[PDB]
């Protein structure tokens, strides 16, 4: 427990990506660089499990990897890390998806020395978001995945990469500044100039002051977690991307905007949360109805599920703004479930595009006759995003519905209309996911098969990435207390800190 | 809207710019109408 | 009586690691036809 | 008892492992497991027969006098909000345990006959055990959560099995419709399950009726507001049992395999859509406005699906329209209260629709012999008449299947059918004389399908004269095409039909109802007499008997022509021939409307809220191209701005 664990896990892929320009044997494409990034991504995920199974010490509220090193005493910023219940599933989820995102990045031979540098820089930079208990290091880690995810789209992407990359880097750097604006407004409130997330949560702020900080954070966190007014950056950068870049985009980077909503808008700002919680559940339902219709109205294959990622995000906002120990338990569960469901779905889109090279879905039809294991895995991965029971996509949405309309916060004429409107997405998600399956694989009417899509196969490595992603999908769907026991005591302190605010 | 009107079940026929603004005031009015519902009907 | 996550995550972690190192060696279609080529989504 | 009842959770999880193993063997070892077609069938069939060995002694233990036995395991806990998921062994549940696993073992015996010409032999037995393992957990369910884990799970296996072949464009659109229409039922079920956990506070059926009647008389809930909860829960079974608003997916559910059609009408339709309302009679019996709603939508479906079975040439689509009506004939028995007889028309429906469906596939595998692979309707190309004149044993096994569904004197229906007719002519016989009118019509379309295709001449000369297939000439005309794997399941599914010649008799109709007690011990009935029961039966057998004499004379003239009926009743004939004009209402309004509402959400995304983002980057690019012209060379002008700003700052800063 004396060893620096979370400091190592953050800083290991960053310092090991510097050895990527020094990797020998450039015999053609980068084959040893490809094996080196998997070798460091695997042993860094093993450090997350070794810190978990030996030193996490669950059903304990608070951080148990708390290492507060001094960095700059003049400003007051410290290198303070720590994993509580809101962080440790997403820290474990980041180490699991990005290890497969290196394994998903096997056919990339364009610039392999540059690819695995930026993907390992995102591997150190995404764990660094959930782990740090600070503001100026949180804004550092939030904008640490600003350059390496720009270049992952602008070099290895579809068409209109440069529109998708520069719209994204202007939309998130132009919204991460409100983490600096609101993070500095909170630290200079009062007399203590501390920047750690512990003291800044325990500080008492005025109600008029918190409504500015809550509006600043909602602009900052409504971009990454795509709240439907500030969501236009997503389906361009998510529509023009490769499969391994997309598993970091929708799998992890969307959850950083949901991690910080529970951490920096409910813990630190409880009185502004209660005043502007009913706008979140309104924005959370219309996250679902807008994006599931727009998924049905789109025919681009990579852009269809890219909008479906916005719809599964919409159940998180109903879970956060419900003030329930089961509602908030369904919000953290929806972040882990959609991260495993999306990274399994978006891996197979890049697998399907690697054989057909179209993504337009009109020239497709009858792909399932040629390849069989891809269609067998595309069906089971899309079934998890149908909120099908036996899989974690259902119990993540089941806790949200039960957690909303049992809460003694809203009135009865409000709670019925939200639960009725958020259950329209239960109808709407089989509309486009099954129409995508039908108009690609089901049918005899194949393509030209002479100019485009001359090859068809299914690699056994691509089966393993799907099959190992469906173990935490199904395994949480058959026992949802497997993940809830990581945050049963921490969510019980997040909600009870807001239970003291609700008569207002 | 030329790429949105592919040879599948889309292209209903109401993609005119006169329809874009009249679909905006109903969609964006329903979100704002539910937001102004939310701050009064909840509590 | 609760099934705890730590003994089944610690038991599935070395199964997870040595299968990623094995399944990388066994792969197809990304070395023989490979008409996507260098640009992985162009 | 203790190794028989404490290990009762093995009955769902045994056939799950049959699909878990061979599902892991097809996704990783598809070169050998696709060749291992014959041993992997008997491997999956063994673990279903073992689970058949559990239910055959778990239900037999219940009829000897054993108590119901419950078990609950915590599922997802929070602060003061628990989810419990276990099982119960109920005489209602144990009777449903035998029904679902006899017809699952029997359809696996059937599956060796309809295929082993099909290369999807291994995957079919994987999906068959995935249906059973998802349905054997639905019948043992104690909670409303636990019925909802397996409500959409059997909808998943209903989606995967209708689109089994996936190379037809017709079976492509058929599987998607069956999931969506069941999801609207799952949309209603999920709304009421949260809505009843809101009011009562527990998810179990026993703890929901006592809590609903505790608040409806105290004054916390309103009698009008709490009535809307139970209709939403009832909207679940109106999708799975194919009631009035959601029944469109059943003509297209016959686009899948014929053995699946016997299982999606014995295990997920008459089993699932009737078990959930049977468990919720603690809730529905305290609400009178809900029970008259269930009885009204059951009464119309007994008339709605009945008329479309006539002028339906397809044999599988005519049986799909019958089980729309027979389910509506059964769900209305649970609407008028008399629901013990509604559960004893359950046993004679599952073992007889499977008699009719699996018997129909023996005709279909016979019809591939002389006729090509595309048509399977009422016969052309050596047209309709005779199949039983060639004397198969598959011909006499759907006749007895048709005989026990009309209400004939010398067989079943005399003891089973007209029991819920006396209980429905009590309260509202004006709206429920409609069932008596179609009671002779259920006798019509079933016997309309018997001697139109089995009595006459159907081997003489081809009118179409286009088969030209080596797989059709090897399909073994003279109907012995049905192999030894059809000799057994077309007979041993009738050994309970001999048992219903002994159970459900005038000394065993009474002794079965005492097994099926309600939530309380009370039995509600208006009036039953000794003298009135003969005219209520002797006139109700005649309408079923005259309902086939108007079919014995119509479809044995060659043409269906009494006077002025060849020039038909085209105000009404255009409804039944074009299938009620209900599929096109759901298609031209809902399908086109959700293609029209969704499109302008995409164009308000790409143009309106994306136009603001592409305007922040546009008024900044043209701003820098306006101050680019501030410098223009001519360094005198640069000295002008230096000297003007000196004059500016000395007025700006002195005040």
């Amino acid at each position: 427990s004396t060893f620096p664990w979370l400091t190592t896990i953050i800083l290991f892929p960053i310092v090991a990506a510097l050895a990527i320009p020094f990797i020998p044997d450039p015999t053609g494409k980068g084959r040893p660089i490809r094996w080196y990034a998997l070798a460091v991504g695997l042993i860094d995920f093993a450090l997350i499990v070794y810190a978990f199974t030996n030193f996490y010490d669950l059903n304990t509220p608070g951080m148990q990897l708390w290492e507060s090193y001094d960095w700059i005493p003049e400003i007051g910023l410290r290198w303070s890390v720590g994993a509580d219940g809101l962080s440790m599933p997403l820290i474990l989820l980041t180490g699991f998806i990005t290890t497969l995102a290196i394994l998903a990045a096997w056919p990339v031979t364009l610039k392999p020395r540059l690819f695995y540098f930026l993907m390992l820089a995102m591997y150190g930079g995404q764990i660094a978001v959930f782990a740090v208990q600070d503001m100026l290091v949180f804004f550092l880690a939030w904008e640490l995945e600003l350059i390496p995810v720009y270049l992952l789209l602008a070099i290895w992407g579809g068409h209109k990469r440069q529109y998708a990359a520069t719209k994204f880097i202007l939309y998130t750097a132009g919204s991460s500044l409100f983490i600096l604006v609101a993070g500095l407004a909170m630290a200079f409130y009062g007399d203590t100039v501390s920047f750690d997330m512990q003291t800044l949560a325990a500080k008492d702020y005025a109600l008029g002051f918190q409504l500015l900080v809550y509006a600043g954070f909602l602009v900052a966190y409504g971009v990454k977690l795509p709240i439907v007014p500030l969501h236009t950056w997503l389906p361009d950068a998510h529509g023009e991307a490769t499969a391994p870049v997309h598993m970091l985009l929708a799998g992890i980077l969307l959850k950083m905007g949901g991690y910080a909503l529970i951490r920096m808008n409910v813990d630190m700002l409880p009185a502004a949360h209660a005043k502007f919680a009913p706008v979140l559940v309104i924005l959370g339902v219309v996250n679902i109805i807008y994006a599931a219709l727009t998924s049905y109205a789109q025919r681009n294959l990579k852009r269809k599920i890219a909008y479906s990622s916005i719809s599964h995000i919409g159940f998180v906002l109903i879970g956060i703004a419900s003030f329930t120990n089961l509602g908030m338990s369904g919000a953290v569960l929806q972040m882990v479930s959609h991260g495993l469901i999306g990274a399994s779905l978006f891996f197979l889109v890049g697998a399907t595009y690697d054989r057909t090279h179209t993504l337009i879905l009109e020239e497709m039809g009858g792909v399932g006759q040629k390849m069989k294991k891809i269609f067998a895995m595309f069906t089971a991965c899309s079934l998890a995003s149908l909120a099908l029971p036996g899989m974690s996509g259902f119990v993540a949405e089941l806790m949200v519905f039960i957690g909303f309309a049992t809460s003694d916060a809203y009135s009865l004429p409000f709670r019925v209309i939200v639960v009725f409107l958020a259950a329209v997405g239960v109808i709407l998600t089989p509309i486009y996911l099954l129409s995508m399956l039908r108009e690609i694989f089901y049918g005899p009417e194949n393509k030209e098969l002479v100019e485009h899509e001359a090859l068809v196969d299914a690699e056994p490595r691509e089966v393993f990435i799907i099959a190992c992603l469906l173990v935490p999908i199904i395994g949480i769907g058959l026992y949802p207390k497997l993940l809830t026991q990581i945050y049963d005591a921490t969510t019980g302190q997040v909600i009870a800190r807001a239970r003291e605010v609700l008569p207002t | 809207a030329t790429d949105f009107n592919r040879g599948i079940m889309k292209f209903d026929g109401a993609d005119s710019p006169a329809m874009i603004a009249i679909s905006a005031v109903l969609i964006l009015g329903f979100i704002a109408g539910l937001i102004w519902w939310a701050l009064h009907t909840a509590y | 009586a609760v099934i705890s996550v730590k003994p089944i995550l610690l038991a599935m972690t070395p199964v997870f690691i040595l299968l990623c190192l094995f399944f990388g060696t066994r792969n197809g279609f990304y070395d023989t036809d490979q008409y996507h080529g260098n640009g992985s989504a162009h | 008892m203790e190794p028989l009842y404490q290990y009762a959770w093995l009955i769902p999880v045994l056939p799950l492992l049959g699909a878990l193993i061979v599902g892991f063997g097809l996704i990783a070892f598809s070169e050998t497991t696709s060749k291992l077609r014959r041993p992997s069938a008997i491997f999956i069939m063994a673990l279903m027969a073992i689970a058949m060995g559990h239910s055959l002694t778990l239900f037999w233990s219940q009829v000897q006098g054993h108590l119901p036995y419950t078990q609950m395991i915590e599922w997802a806990a929070a602060g003061n909000l628990h989810i419990a998921m276990g099982y119960v062994i109920d005489p209602l549940a144990a009777l449903m345990l035998v029904i679902v696993t006899t017809v699952a073992f029997l359809v696996m015996l059937y599956s060796d006959g309809y295929m082993a010409h099909d290369p999807g032999y291994v995957r079919f037995f994987a999906y068959l055990s995935l249906f059973g393992s998802s349905m054997l957990g639905l019948v043992v369910s104690p909670n409303l959560v636990q019925v909802y884990i397996f409500w959409e799970l059997v909808g998943m296996c209903s989606y995967l099995l209708i689109g089994f072949w996936y190379d037809r464009k017709s079976a492509a659109e058929a599987a998607q419709k069956a999931f969506v229409t069941n999801r609207v039922g799952d949309f209603g079920l999920l709304l009421g399950m949260v809505g009843l956990f809101w009011a009562t506070g527990t998810f179990d059926f026993a703890g929901m009726g006592d809590r609903l009647t505790e608040l409806v008389n105290t004054g916390l809930l309103s009698p009008s507001l709490a009535a809307i909860l139970a209709i939403l829960v009832f909207l679940g079974p109106v999708a799975k049992s194919a009631q009035f608003p959601l029944h469109v997916w059943l003509p297209d559910a016959m686009e899948g395999p014929t053995p699946i059609s016997a299982l999606i009408h014995a295990a997920t339709m008459v089993a699932a859509g009737v078990f959930l309302i049977a468990r919720m009679f603690p809730v529905f019996e305290q609400l009178p406005q809900v029970m008259t709603t269930i009885a009204w939508t059951g009464a119309f479906t007994a008339f709605m699906g009945a008329t479309i079975a006539i002028t339906q040439n397809d044999i599988k689509k005519s049986l799909a329209y019958s089980t729309i009506s027979q389910l509506g004939y059964m769900v209305m028995g649970m609407g008028v209260g008399a629901y013990s007889a509604g559960l004893f028309h359950l046993m004679t429906h599952a073992y007889f629709k499977a008699m009719l469906f699996l018997g129909s596939g023996s005709v279909i595998h016979s019809m591939e012999g002389v006729v090509g692979h595309n048509p399977d309707l009422a016969q052309d190309m050596r047209y309709m008449g005779g199949l039983r004149k060639y004397m198969p044993i598959t011909g006499a096994t759907f006749l007895v299947g048709c005989l026990a569904i009309s209400g004939v004197p010398p067989f079943a229906g005399f003891w089973s059918k007209d029991e819920i007719l006396g209980a429905v002519f009590h309260a509202n016989p004006a709206m429920w004389l409609l069932t008596w009118l179609t009671a002779g019509l259920t006798a019509f379309y079933m016997f309309r399908m018997y001697f139109m295709t089995f009595e006459g001449k159907f081997r003489n000369v081809p009118p179409e004269r286009q088969e030209h297939h080596d797989h059709h000439s090897h399909h073994a005309a003279v109907p012995h095409e049905s192999p030894w794997t059809m000799t057994l399941p077309l007979v041993v599914l009738a050994i309970p039909s001999t048992l219903i010649g002994f159970v459900g008799t005038p000394f065993n109709n009474l002794f079965e109802v005492f097994i099926h007690a309600p939530g309380e011990e009370k039995v509600a009935e208006h009036a039953v007499d000794l003298t009135e029961f003969l005219i209520l039966g002797g006139s109700s057998v005649g309408i079923g008997l005259m309902g086939i004499t108007v079919a014995y004379l119509m479809y044995l003239k060659g043409t269906p022509s009494p006077q002025a009926i060849a020039k038909a009743i085209q105000p009404l004939y255009q409804f039944s021939l074009h299938k009620w004009y209900f599929d096109e209402l759901y298609e031209a309004v809902f399908i086109k409307g959700c293609r029209r509402l969704a499109r302008q959400v995409l164009e308000v995304d790409y143009n309106v809220v994306d136009g603001v983002v592409n305007l922040t980057g546009f008024v900044t690019m043209v701003t820098g191209e306006g101050l680019k012209y501030l410098q223009n060379g001519r360094a005198q002008f640069y000295a002008l701005i230096v000297l003007l700003a000196v004059l500016g700052f000395v007025i700006f800063s002195v005040q």
